């Protein structure tokens, strides 16, 4: 039951300094090494640094240029991941990663055995703001014999998340809503679509509902 | 750097099946260390294969590792419903310690076209001085698609985001959402909109498309 | 939980016990024996205490700077020491090994000769000491009748037919040498360390102690009660290669790393037991 544990997920203006720490749970600390690895939304893993207790040894990756600056301490038993001068590209997912503990190491690290669960940092020049909801409809307004489809578009709101739904629940089958996606404009941007039957059409109107926790607000658009 | 790079991109087979994860290095990774990881949708990475053959505690002999020089190869013996994942090979070896860049497994039904679907941008969004144009692709498999999109005939490629959906759980297909903004200026300027699917299906586009004054 | 008891014979009996822990946060094993003498014929009360266990070397090559910088951290030292408290009326009588040392190997059976006595050869049944501690030697910390102790630390070493070199090892070209692969080759420096597998066992694998204290405690003595500190330590060196310009160039940091391991065990001289 060796584990690990890191911190809140957080969001930095771009420009600023993040720090992220990571404890140890179950099972020894000293000598063994942890790394730092992190992942943008649906995105490869880029290793940052490591450090090994002990020694007190910090191991970075070059290509960083020292923004990565890591440590340890006993009195938590845990290690911290600090990142400088913060940017839109460092938005990420940052997981430590605890070295597999075999008997002879002698090499810095390896294979990274226990991970923790992440945690989330989203830089974005951007406070807490509610979406606007568009609607998706066509201009043919019957056309195919069979069906066609209809939804709405939640729009520049931050931060993640927002819970879209259909006619307050009365509508799961044929629901499509998409992932968040970040935009340069450093707001969140996602697509709610919804089919439904075609001679089922012009008789029943379909209700959106949009919800948004972190500014407090609800929203429900009506499309046909 | 020592790059790795896998292949084969996605891994469509069915349970039961072997399948066959391939790694590649820049140069030697020594032959000491080279991982394999498992990650799940949500969830961290899980080690499966270390050192380069010799599989991390718990894991079961499905899983199976194996190569030398600059050569790597992960092997599942025989696929479980929950093998169906992304693929991570790294080499722990010399700093920085690179990872590969991931190859999917992905359960396989019957190729399926896209159902293509436009919309223009709304009244609201047009009294902001925005305008998306949005086209659902829903429906297809396998995951691979293009979307095109043409003003007025010509092809367009800034201000556009795409977005997969995981695979669905009750028919296996996959649907992806593509938006192109514009400012209302910009769309005002020109006004044929069209959206092109290329798929696996068919070498024939599958095309939406609208007129803005219409 | 029953101290074990053997005797010898009508005079004294000994009660005999071991007392282990594994301190995993420190890579060491400490197992302390003991002995209690009863040689009736004698006013006093012998315990002698051996220290044996293992110390984990704990050499390892830690970070790179790029592939002109590394670092290694190597085991410098072991100790291990006993010591009473300033009050307390308990001696230490003898203590083995006795001198300082060189020998690959230190060998010596310790017996009871009969008159409060425990004495050590190199060539009546009781047990007996070894400890093998190649590349290095052991110092004899300046021992009283309150504290007894002993430093292994690293003598010297050869290194792929070269040297000897020690960690006052220096060339101008070249540096300190200890761990250095190559002198002038083209690569990583952190792949440019010595292996383990070419240096000593204690640098890796590590040091194992086989050590033996004696106290004497009177039968007389108004307070039964007897606590005594066992610290093993662990001093590590900080070996860097960084690439100069034509060739290659090491230089060690002396003890940059301890590991001070601490532990007290009482012992009820009555009952002749000992436990932490």
């Amino acid at each position: 039951q060796v584990q690990l544990v890191q911190s809140g997920a957080e969001v930095k203006k771009p420009g600023s300094s993040v720090k992220v720490s990571c404890k140890t749970s179950g099972g020894t600390f000293n000598n063994v090494a942890i790394n730092w690895v992190r992942q943008a939304p649906g995105q490869g893993l880029e290793w940052m640094g490591g450090i090994i207790p002990g020694l007190d040894t910090p191991n970075y990756a070059q290509k960083f240029q020292g923004r990565v600056t890591i440590t340890a301490d006993k009195s938590t038993t845990s290690t911290y991941l600090e990142l400088s001068s913060l940017r839109s590209d460092d938005t990420a997912v940052y997981y430590c990663a605890r070295e597999m503990e075999v008997s002879g190491r002698w090499r810095p690290t390896e294979a990274f055995e226990i991970w923790g669960q992440g945690t989330m940092v989203t830089v974005s020049s951007a406070s807490t703001k509610g979406p606007s909801v568009f609607p998706l409809a066509p201009c043919s307004r019957s056309t195919s014999e069979s069906t066609a489809a209809l939804g709405c578009l939640v729009k520049d709101y931050f931060p993640e998340p927002v819970t879209v739904s259909w006619n307050s629940g009365a509508l799961t089958s044929g629901v499509h809503t998409f992932p968040a996606v970040l935009q340069s404009s450093g707001l969140y941007s996602l697509s709610s679509v919804v089919t439904v039957p075609s001679s089922n059409f012009g008789t029943q109107t379909y209700t959106c509902n949009v919800d948004h926790k972190p500014s407090n607000t609800k929203v429900d658009k009506t499309v046909e | 750097e020592t790059t790795l790079t896998q292949s084969p991109g996605t891994l469509s087979l069915s349970p039961g099946e072997r399948a066959t994860l391939s790694c590649r290095a820049s140069q030697t990774i020594s032959n000491n260390f080279v991982a394999w990881y498992q990650q799940k949708p949500g969830q961290a990475p899980r080690l499966l294969i270390y050192g380069a053959s010799t599989r991390a505690t718990g894991i079961p002999d499905r899983f199976s590792g194996s190569g030398s020089g600059t050569d790597f190869t992960l092997t599942i013996s025989s696929l479980e419903p929950e093998d169906f994942a992304v693929y991570y090979c790294q080499q722990y070896g010399s700093s920085p310690y690179t990872f590969g860049q991931g190859t999917k497994v992905d359960i396989k039904r019957a190729d399926a076209a896209p159902t293509v679907s436009i919309f223009p941008p709304s009244s609201e969004q047009l009294t902001s001085g925005g305008a998306s144009v949005v086209c659902f692709l829903n429906n297809f498999y396998p995951k691979d698609i293009n979307v095109k999109w043409k003003i007025d005939g010509s092809e367009r490629q800034n201000g556009v985001l795409n977005s997969w959906t995981d695979q669905d759980s009750k028919d296996s297909t996959y649907s992806m959402s593509s938006t192109l903004t514009l400012t209302k200026d910009e769309y005002e300027r020109h006004n044929s909109y069209t959206c092109e699917a290329t798929h696996k299906t068919s070498t024939s586009p599958i095309v939406k498309s609208f007129n803005r004054n219409e | 939980i029953k101290t074990g008891t053997t005797d010898i014979g009508s005079n004294t009996t000994v009660k005999t016990g071991d007392l282990v822990t594994y301190d995993k946060e420190n890579g060491m094993l400490k197992k302390v024996f003991y002995s209690f003498i009863d040689d009736k014929n004698h006013n006093k009360k012998l315990l002698v205490i051996r220290t044996k266990g293992t110390i984990a070397g704990q050499y390892r090559v830690y970070s790179e700077e790029g592939a002109n910088k590394s670092g290694l951290a190597w085991p410098s030292a072991f100790k291990v020491q006993l010591q009473l408290p300033d009050n307390e009326v308990a001696q230490i009588s003898d203590y083995y090994p006795r001198n300082s040392i060189d020998t690959k190997e230190y060998m010596s059976t310790l017996t009871y000769g009969f008159n409060g006595n425990v004495t050590g050869d190199d060539t009546s049944i009781g047990h007996t000491l070894k400890y093998v501690q190649p590349d290095f030697k052991t110092i004899l910390e300046s021992p009283t009748d309150k504290k007894v102790g002993w430093k292994v630390i690293f003598n010297n070493m050869v290194n792929q037919n070269w040297g000897p070199y020690d960690r006052d090892s220096w060339n101008p070209v070249y540096g300190n040498q200890l761990f250095m692969k190559t002198r002038n080759g083209s690569m990583k420096a952190a792949d440019n360390f010595l292996d383990p597998n070419k240096a000593s066992s204690l640098l890796s694998s590590g040091f194992s102690p086989d050590f033996a204290t004696v106290i004497t405690m009177d039968r007389k003595a108004s307070k039964q009660q007897t606590n005594i500190d066992v610290i093993y330590e662990r001093v590590r060196d900080d070996y860097q290669l960084h690439w100069t310009s034509t060739n290659w160039k090491g230089t060690n940091t002396k003890d940059k790393w301890t590991d001070r391991s601490s532990e007290r065990y009482k012992i009820d001289w009555e009952k002749e037991e000992m436990t932490n």
